């Protein structure tokens, strides 16, 4: 009777309560993150929020590196994030061992989506309270972004966004693609797409970020790395001087 | 009372406790009363046996583990055989592999690991039997107090049972006495007899109701039942 | 640990039905509205691609998957429940046929295996039924073109033309007078476009509509020549420019 | 060793020096009597800074070499950057339980920013030890005399190549099972550099 | 509706706690342990005159020197005797001797704790604990004649005179002043039937009661209907005298 | 409907988990323990509340050591704290078998992070209501981590938990601002006992016992051991002098 | 806690019966009807599909009558999904008897195999019982023509004329009064056809919603002929019965 | 599979699963039987609610376990098949293992022993079927009639009935029948069984099924014409007396 | 307001006895250990039950065994009533 909202089963309204309650657990940290696709690569930027001085900023990271060719950005609680991070690395390395080569971005988002559904369709386990966003550059489609969800449905986006202000970030970034009629940024250098996403991020969020207030992942072709506090601060200085 | 979560051990209370763990502690509180203490070179346990009739017998509250160590029974009687079997296997496992006697300090962590698996998973239950682990090793005599909650702490002596905590006052005033008694098993056991006498309410200590077991360096673990304890009454 | 729920989540209601399946059909009637039609020269299926975000890429989403080269599938239900079902549908198709009989199963024998996975989830404990309804349509060398409608309850029925979704009430009634005994492959495409266009509340183009038809065996889409036995797969999906060709044809 | 299985053997070696370590091998693989593949390569990359060669049964090496790539890939992303001692222990456990079914020689050598170059050779038994120079296979059986006397500690890059080029020349002319072009990889603070020779070069001295 | 391992605020378990009250729902088994032997008896409790006396047997034989009796629900009694006879005879194979009466009781009483759902570490499958009470009697070469009681709680007591079932209160109180260490074997047989005459609903005869005995020489023995009928006639002389 | 708090995997409509929140409340009902991170290592400290005079001094080990250089201290239920150490010991032993050289501090946190999270996904088992503080000297620098009942953790320059967690954590911020450049391992030993006495105002109604164990490369050289001899009594007189 | 979400599918009611079994019997009345008659020279089977339309495909389709053997045909009254599980296992066991003893399987052995499967989920497994019922029809040299039926409880006996489906008591009334021991195969088709016309929910009666599979024995003895009537052959008998 | 224990003790000491299972018998067909000197008879009724049941292809209410021993069940006709099939396998197993034909006492302890397992096994439910096992042991002419209750308790009875209207037939078997003096002929055993079914079947013929068991592996089931012969003679001596 | 500690319950239980009459031989710190996780309301009921025992026994003053027996009497988490599990 009243157990329809406890374990996942068909509801009298034709919905799933636990799936809908899972989206409310992704914003627990309240971190806005956006990623735009450059010409030859894709850049992602996420908020770095350190509540207490006892926390080491270098150790705190919301962006995990699955492989050299595949980055991952997670918005949500870290315990459910690290549980899916250690699991995604096991399935990503299994592809190189079994199939011989490196997995693209669309397949990794597909396998984790079907795995996230096992956390849903099965009544004795719960779905993950995190949203896995993979950033990678493939050898065919090139730059691509695929966003997962606790329901297990992966879909590609042009400029992905998250957080409580996502509605303000998506609307602000929508006017750029509709006006230019382009599916990706025409900037060839990976340094230009970093400063381009920061400009639209500050105006949408209405906040001036500092060196420790952001974590900027950079996914290039066959290489992935995370910018340190010195590289992020260097980009912020050049923006205020030029613009 | 009898509300909130009585169903399972894997559900936490809103106050930060566990009812099933607290209910298991009530078995020892209302169970058979027993006391105990130890010295540097020796350790003595005293138990009070009960029964349901005068014509019946009195079950032993002390089960022998090995020659150098033993335990005591309190709270739930039948659950003692389960932990006693797993404890005697670990004592023989160390002799057949490491060829060493199981230390008292390491014996407390073994029983703590067995009871923690039932509390953290459905289908199991914490054993509500009390256990007083005594023994002698190269370090010295040691005594432990086992609880279903998993608390293991070395003490000079303690009491678990019905109105057993009322007998701990005699152990505190005499705390500086029996610890300095070494090589005198006669006067050391009399210290435990006077301790349980403070917890006597309805009846007193008799021949069949008094069970005393002593362990030490020159004297191994020996259970004294029947008329063997009549001299210490 | 493992799984402590062995009991069936689907129980018989006092009215003589199952509560999980009765509410499963509600999730099918509310969602993406698909359709399908069968003709003499082929089978034409179509569906609408909804846009959750204006920046979403429609090319990365395949609404019409491929079970066997001669058989397509379309779903009006939730995305995740379709992928796991089809991923398990290709395994039972290759294991029970390609690894035994050596050829691909026909349309009638494949729908029995696909519905076999869904009917087990409605009984065995620890799992819930699938809230999706698949339309299995294909062609063989004997029975010919056939289209089956797989319900979430696990039962399948053949249909000349059918539509499932939000407009399943209006579209299915329209297909009664829009279908006859003689139709071509291209003639049934215009029927699918006139029916789906009335159900499109968003932008109308080839990117938001997935149109897949089953025609004659195509040697160009096969990938190799020189073998007269295999002339290529009959299943084909029209690209974005190819769908826009027949939209203005109405 | 079965009867009819593909084997590698020949000669594989690595020599440490000040600026790094340089490995070496040949392209010849002798299967039974004839030579199955003369253009092949015995080098295997489990990491950018960690290299390993292959000797003994070819079916045993190529299977173990792929398993190590799966363990270190999990070790690289989760734990951290691997070292020469960590990667050498993965081949060790695979040659222990599988020692009966899988018997092959393994030589692992890599570069690090702390310990510089290190060479860890694994014989058919599965032991792991630290040596400045290590040789294995059927071709290297004849070079034990030349490699021991002419070896020096903390050499240069040009002296290391000439030491291996002259060493592998004796393992070829004197043993028919080894031959072909000499493939060598260089590990320095800069990066990975490939080096290959030709039979008309090292044979002329 | 809850688990079988659920504890109570009283400090005890659910389930088994109720099994103790289920003993009074059955017949009344009475026995007395003397120095010359142990006399056991049960109550057939025939609800219809067409029931055969030799049909219902509440006293089984585990060993020639060891025997017991059942009371209450007899569905769980058969499952315990199968293991009780096994553990006693299998012990004869290992040690080439007869297992002690006290040692056998500890192995039988361990079956009451086997209830649980999804036990970890081993396979123990039981839906409900045994709701039957068994009085374990026998004789050994050390302590002598012993009479135990197998409780569903998992514990056991050695009784000189024990009355279980519906006579656990009224019939048990009479055993206090009627028992003595010098009580012989012949006088103990009439003492058991003395209580069985009052506690029985109908008249006492050979068809409504079956008694057994355990001695040192003959061991376990079941009284014949002719032997039982002779004790009923002698019981009437002991009742009305002066 | 009621019952959101009955089970574990059931998500609340607000986006939280009752079984996780109630497990955090059990952390503040136990004995307090703190920690201090240094340049060459970390320092652990714990205050064990003495019940009666029957307790034998220094026979109760609050800080359990995993492998050698990895120390562990927990505040909460006793069996839940000892189970994580016993499980972490098997993870450190199984690692050295295949992977040779011992596991570092940041890698060991992933073993307990996924293990505790596995308990919250299933209703068959319960999470850990104990907060485990583990750390030591790894291959590069040093790290310190505090395992929360939810499984969330980060790098901690200082750690505070238990009944006195409120007043103990406030003193950790003063130590960071006192020595922002670095702190020696010998000075942190006396500072660890001083913070315990400052947090003893809440626990002052009972008897206390000081237990301190530190690990660094300056003296022990990669060995985690307790404090015995005149070094323990020296830190007591120095900390009680300011009172 | 696994005790709360478990509805206890199999338990004894205070009245001494089963809950889910009684609820599964109601699903038969809400599903398509199935009627069959055992004649002297054969057995005539009939059924009706529920919720049909014009867009349905009547070319080759049967949602009720299935063929488990050359000499044995069945009928499905109930949920179709629960039938496909037993139909697959029935063809396995029927061929296993032929795989072992190298002879045709009778009906009684085939019924009890699937009946024991239904009894397994009711006695144990903690799952729901099968909401599908079957009507078994075949012929052998032992008892001759055999006509049985099944229930979710797993109990089966022989029946000369049985009706399982919508309007159970309504169809069995007309079949009992007109039943005759000398009724042949041609006369049994008319009795089964006229019952579906009066007991249906529609006005007229077409050949699209009717399904008939009979059993006939010609000059060849020892092997019967199992033929499912196609819609071309169904409209032919409609004129002979007078319904048209 | 399903490990949850269905059987739970009631606070009074009874069991809900065992107590409610006894009512499946009281709602089933009445199974009554008697035993004479050299013979034993087991009768049973049939439900008259539904007609047009072919007698030949209908499974008999009294199932044959072996040549010298049979079984007569009642109550639920579904769960009775599980007990009959497992008893017939044990009949061939005990014949194979000990090289001895099965007896009536061993077969009763096996059928009752299987029922005691499901009550003690977590995840299963007890049988709501009560079976009456009767037969003749090898080289023994004495009939053994043992009752098997759903609770797992077995007992011997000279004349006993189970099913609906049991209290009516039991009072009839305690007066007109004597346990100490059973009839010495087979005809008197058949006439007594028919009279016991007249208070339940209530003037019916095809609904009465009587199976006569004889020693030396002889089983003769009375047909519909042979049962009606005894009914005619009893009705003439009933209303007229 | 967390549950009172050992020394906290010893002070609370002693104040409720200020209006009573005893011999001052009662150890309140000993009674605090017999009370395991009891609130302020459950502590007041101990002094109430202790006064009722002296009325039945006819004692002119409340002694130490009255408080110990009052805990064994039914107040909170107490059942007894001839229930023995052995």
């Amino acid at each position: 009777a009243g157990y329809d909202r406890h374990i996942t089963i068909f509801s009298p309204e034709g919905r799933l309560y636990q799936v809908e309650y899972a989206f409310k657990a992704t914003n627990q940290t309240n971190i806005n993150s956006l990623a735009v696709r450059g010409k030859d690569c894709t850049v992602v930027i996420s908020q770095k929020k350190v509540p207490d001085k006892l926390l080491d900023p270098t150790t705190v990271s919301y962006i995990f590196c699955i492989s050299r060719t595949i980055g991952m950005v997670v918005n949500g609680p870290i315990p459910d994030a690290r549980n899916a991070a250690l699991r995604a690395k096991a399935e990503a390395a299994e592809f190189r061992y079994k199939y011989g080569y490196d997995m693209p971005c669309d397949v990794l988002a597909k396998r984790m989506a079907n795995l996230s559904q096992i956390y849903t369709q099965r009544a004795y386990m719960r779905p993950l309270g995190v949203i896995l966003t993979f950033v990678s550059v493939d050898e065919e489609l090139g730059p691509s972004i695929y966003k997962t969800d606790p329901a297990g449905y992966y879909v590609g986006y042009k400029a992905t966004a998250t957080g409580p202000k996502q509605q303000e970030i998506t609307t602000n970034l929508e006017n750029h693609f509709k006006k230019s009629k382009i599916d990706h940024i025409n900037e060839e250098s990976w340094e230009k797409v970093v400063e381009f996403a920061i400009t639209h991020m500050i105006d949408a969020l209405g906040t001036e970020f500092s060196k420790n207030d952001l974590e900027v992942g950079v996914a290039t072709k066959d290489k992935f790395f995370t910018l340190s506090a010195e590289n992020i601060e260097e980009r912020l200085v050049a923006i205020a001087e030029q613009d | 009372f009898r509300n909130n979560y009585d169903g399972d051990t894997v559900t936490f209370s809103p106050t930060g406790r566990l009812f099933q763990v607290e209910y298991a502690l009530e078995a020892i509180k209302q169970g058979s009363v027993t006391v105990g203490l130890r010295s540097n070179t020796h350790a003595v346990l005293v138990a009070l046996k009960r029964n349901a009739d005068e014509l019946s017998s009195y079950q032993k509250k002390i089960i022998k583990c090995d020659e150098h160590m033993g335990l005591s029974l309190a709270g739930l009687a039948p659950d003692a055989r389960v932990l006693s079997n797993y404890l005697r296997q670990q004592c023989n496992y160390s002799s057949l592999v490491f060829n060493r006697k199981l230390a008292v300090e390491r014996a407390g962590h073994l029983l703590c690991d067995k009871a923690q698996k039932n509390t953290q998973s459905y289908g199991g239950r914490p054993y509500g039997v009390g256990l007083l682990i005594i023994g002698y090793d190269k370090s010295g005599a040691h005594l432990l107090e086992f609880q279903p909650s998993g608390n293991v702490t070395e003490l000079y002596g303690t009491a678990i049972g019905a109105r057993s905590q009322g007998a701990k006052t005699y152990l505190e005033r005499t705390l500086d006495t029996f610890i300095k008694i070494d090589g005198n098993p006669d006067e050391l056991i009399k210290a435990g007899v006077e301790a349980i006498s403070q917890s006597l309410r309805d009846e007193s200590l008799t021949v069949d109701n008094l069970s005393i077991a002593i362990v030490g360096k020159d004297t191994p673990f020996t259970i004294y039942d029947g008329e063997a304890v009549a001299k210490y009454i | 640990m493992t799984d402590r729920y062995s009991f069936s989540l689907t129980t018989f209601s006092p009215s003589g039905k199952l509560g999980q399946i009765d509410y499963a059909l509600t999730a099918v009637k509310q969602g993406v509205t698909s359709l399908g039609i069968k003709a003499t020269n082929g089978v034409v299926i179509a569906t609408e691609k909804k846009s959750s975000s204006p920046l979403a890429m429609s090319e990365t989403l395949s609404k019409v998957s491929l079970l066997t080269p001669d058989i397509g599938a379309v779903y009006s239900g939730m995305g995740p429940d379709y992928r796991v079902l089809v991923d398990k549908s290709r395994k039972v198709a290759h294991t029970s046929y390609k690894r035994i009989y050596g050829e691909y199963p026909p349309t009638k024998l494949l729908v029995s295996e696909v519905a076999k996975i869904m009917q087990e989830a409605t009984q065995s404990g620890g799992v819930r039924p699938f809230g999706v309804s698949l339309l299995i349509a294909g062609h063989d060398e004997f029975n010919g073109f056939s289209l089956y409608q797989v319900d979430p309850s696990g039962s399948y029925f053949p249909w000349k033309a059918t539509a499932i979704g939000k407009g399943s009430v209006a579209a299915k009634t329209f297909l009664e007078k829009r279908w006859n005994d003689e139709l071509e492959l291209e003639d049934a495409i215009h029927i699918a476009l006139l029916t789906l266009k009335e159900s499109v509340e968003g932008e109308f183009n080839g990117d938001t509509i997935e149109l897949a038809i089953i025609g004659d065996e195509n040697p160009d889409l096969l990938g190799y020549t020189g073998i007269p036995t295999d002339k290529g797969p009959r299943f084909r999906k029209l690209t974005s420019q190819e769908i826009n060709d027949r939209l203005e044809a109405l | 060793l079965k009867k009819g299985e593909v084997s590698l053997g020949t000669s594989i070696m690595a020599v440490t020096f000040k600026d790094g370590v340089i490995l070496g091998a040949d392209s010849r693989t002798t299967t039974g009597a004839y030579i199955a593949n003369r253009v092949t390569d015995k080098l295997t990359r489990v990491h950018d800074k960690i290299w390993c060669c292959r000797s003994g049964s070819a079916a045993d090496t190529q299977a173990i070499a792929d398993i190590v790539q799966y363990h270190l890939e999990l070790y690289t992303s989760q734990y951290g950057t691997p070292s020469t001692e960590t990667a050498a222990s993965v081949f060790k456990e695979l040659c222990y339980e599988n020692k009966d079914n899988l018997t092959a020689g393994i030589i692992v050598a890599g570069y690090d920013d702390k310990n510089k170059g290190e060479v860890y050779t694994i014989p058919l038994g599965g032991s792991v030890h630290k040596l400045p120079y290590a040789i294995a296979g059927s071709g290297s059986t004849f070079i034990y005399g030349y490699c021991d006397k002419n070896f020096r500690e903390n050499m240069s890059k040009e002296e290391t190549v000439d030491f291996i080029k002259h060493s592998l020349s004796q393992a070829i002319k004197w043993d028919g099972s080894s031959g072909g072009v000499i493939r060598m990889v260089v590990l320095t603070a800069a990066g990975v550099e490939r080096l290959i020779f030709y039979p008309d070069e090292y044979e002329q001295l | 509706d809850r688990g079988v391992s659920t504890f109570s605020p009283e400090g005890r378990l659910f389930q088994v706690e109720y099994s103790l009250e289920a003993i009074k729902l059955g017949s009344t088994a009475i026995g007395i342990a003397t120095k010359e032997g142990v006399v056991l008896g049960v109550e057939k409790r025939a609800t219809s005159p067409l029931l055969e006396s030799d049909s219902i047997e509440k006293i089984v034989e585990i060993d020639r020197h060891i025997g017991c009796a059942m009371s209450g629900l007899t569905a769980d009694a058969r499952s315990m005797i199968e293991h009780a006879r096994t553990a006693a005879v299998t012990h004869n194979l290992y040690y080439d001797e007869d297992i002690n009466v006290e040692s056998l009781t500890q192995s039988v009483c361990d079956l009451a704790l086997r209830f649980g759902e999804g036990a970890s570490g081993e396979e123990r499958l039981m839906s409900r604990p045994f709701g039957v009470a068994l009085l374990i009697a026998g004789h050994d070469a050390d302590d002598g004649y012993q009479l135990f009681h197998a409780e569903p709680s998992g514990t056991f007591y050695r009784y000189n005179a024990k009355a279980i079932g519906s006579g656990s209160e009224g019939a048990q109180a009479e055993l206090l002043n009627e028992w003595h260490s010098s009580l012989t074997l012949k006088e103990a047989e009439l003492l058991v039937l003395k209580i069985l005459k009052q506690v029985m609903e109908e008249k006492l005869d050979e068809n409504n009661a079956q008694l057994s005995c355990i001695t040192k020489q003959d061991g376990f023995k079941i009284y014949d209907n002719e032997k039982t009928a002779e004790l009923i006639k002698e019981l009437k002389e002991k009742e009305a005298a002066e | 409907g009621t019952g959101y708090d009955l089970s574990n995997s059931v998500f609340s409509p607000d986006g939280r988990n009752f079984q996780v929140e109630y497990a955090v409340k059990a952390v503040e009902n136990g004995t307090t323990s703190i920690g201090i991170k240094c340049n060459d290592g970390v320092v652990f400290a714990v205050e064990k509340l003495i019940t009666s005079k029957l307790l034998v001094p220094q026979k109760n080990v609050k800080i359990q050591v995993v492998d050698r250089h990895i120390g562990c201290v927990y505040s909460g239920l006793i069996p839940d704290g000892r189970h994580l150490v016993n499980r972490g010991r098997e993870e450190a032993a199984s690692f050295k078998k295949l992977y040779k050289t011992p596991i570092p501090i940041p890698a060991f946190a992933d073993r307990l992070g996924q293990y505790v999270q596995a308990h919250t996904l299933y209703n068959s088992v319960r999470p850990f209501g104990v907060s485990t503080i583990f750390g030591g000297v790894d291959k590069n620098g040093a790290h310190l981590y505090m395992l929360e009942p939810s499984g969330s953790y980060w790098g901690y320059k200082g750690a505070a938990t238990g009944k006195g967690r409120q007043s103990a954590k406030a003193e950790l911020e003063k130590l960071v601002d006192h020595h922002p450049e670095g702190l020696s391992a010998r000075e942190a030993v006396k500072q660890a006992a001083k913070i315990i006495y400052l947090a003893h105002e809440d626990n002052k109604e009972k008897d206390f016992e000081l237990e301190i164990s530190w690990c660094s490369l300056s003296e022990t050289n990669g060995l985690h051991k307790f404090v015995k001899g005149d070094l323990l009594q020296e830190a007591i007189d120095f900390a009680q002098k300011e009172i | 806690g696994s005790r709360r979400y478990d509805s206890r599918t199999t338990i004894f009611s205070p009245e001494g019966r089963l809950y889910q079994v009684e609820y599964a019997l109601e699903s038969i009345s809400h599903a398509g009807t199935a009627i069959g008659i055992m004649a002297s020279d054969g057995i005539v089977l009939a059924a009706e599909r529920k919720v049909t339309s014009t867009l349905l495909e009547q070319d080759t389709s049967t949602e009720k009558l299935y063929k488990l053997n050359d000499k044995i045909a069945v009928a499905v009254a109930g949920l179709t999904a629960d039938a496909e599980i037993l139909i697959n296992t029935a063809r396995i066991h029927a061929q296993n008897y032929l795989k072992t003893y190298n002879e045709d399987i009778p009906v009684e052995i085939l019924v009890r195999r699937l009946s024991d499967i239904k009894q397994g989920y009711t006695q144990h497994g903690g799952l729901r019982p099968f909401g599908v019922s079957f009507i078994y029809a075949g012929y052998d040299d032992r008892y001759g023509y055999q006509l049985y039926t099944s229930n979710p409880s797993g109990n089966y006996t022989g029946w000369k004329a049985i009706s399982v489906g919508a309007n159970t008591s309504a169809a069995q009334t007309l079949l009992q009064m007109d039943y005759k021991d000398d009724m042949k195969v041609d006369d049994a088709i008319e009795l089964a056809l006229k019952t579906l016309s009066k007991t249906t929910d529609s006005s007229a009666l077409t050949y699209d919603r009717l399904e008939f599979a009979t059993i006939r024995k010609g000059a060849n003895d020892g092997e019967v002929y199992q033929k499912i009537f196609k819609p071309q052959e169904i409209k032919d008998i409609l004129v002979k019965t007078g319904i048209t | 599979g399903y490990d949850r224990a269905l059987s739970i003790f009631s606070p009074d000491g009874h069991i809900f699963q065992v107590e409610y299972a006894l009512e499946a018998v009281k709602r089933g067909t009445c199974a009554v039987g008697v035993k004479g000197k050299n013979c034993v008879v087991l009768g049973c009724e049939r439900r008259s609610t539904l007609k047009l049941q072919d007698t030949r292809i209908t499974p008999s209410k009294v199932s044959k376990i072996d040549s010298h021993v049979v079984l007569s069940f009642s109550g639920l006709n579904a769960d009775s098949r599980i007990l009959i099939e497992k008893a017939r396998v044990e009949a061939q197993s005990h014949r194979l293992t000990l090289e001895d034909p099965v007896t009536v006492e061993y077969l009763t302890r096996y059928v009752a022993g299987v029922q005691q397992r499901y009550t003690q096994s977590g995840g299963v439910r007890p049988f709501g079927v009560s079976t009456l096992i009767a037969g003749f042991d090898p080289r023994d002419d004495e009939p053994k009639l043992y009752q098997t209750e759903p609770s797992g308790i077995y007992s011997s009875w000279s004349a006993q009935t189970i099913g609906r209207n049991s209290k009516t037939v039991r009072e009839f078997l305690e007066k007109n029948y004597d346990r100490k003096e059973p009839p010495a002929t087979v005809e008197e055993c058949v006439k007594l069984t028919v009279r016991s079914l007249l208070e339940v079947v209530q003037t019916g013929a095809k609904n009465i099924e009587i199976t006569v068991v004889k020693p030396d592996s002889d089983i003769v089931a009375l047909s519909s014409e042979e049962i009606n012969q005894y009914v005619t003679q009893i009705e003439q001596e009933k209303q007229e007396q | 307001f967390p549950l009172p500690s050992e020394d906290s319950r010893a002070q609370i239980l002693q104040i409720h006895s200020r209006k009573m009459t005893t011999d001052d031989d009662i150890n309140w710190q000993e009674l605090a250990r017999s009370t395991d996780e009891f609130n302020g309301a459950q502590l007041k009921a101990v002094t109430v039950e202790a006064g009722m025992i002296a009325l039945r026994n006819g004692q002119s003053s409340v002694k130490h065994e009255d408080f110990v027996e009052g805990i064994s009497e039914v107040q909170a988490r107490k059942s007894k009533s001839v229930s023995f599990y052995a």
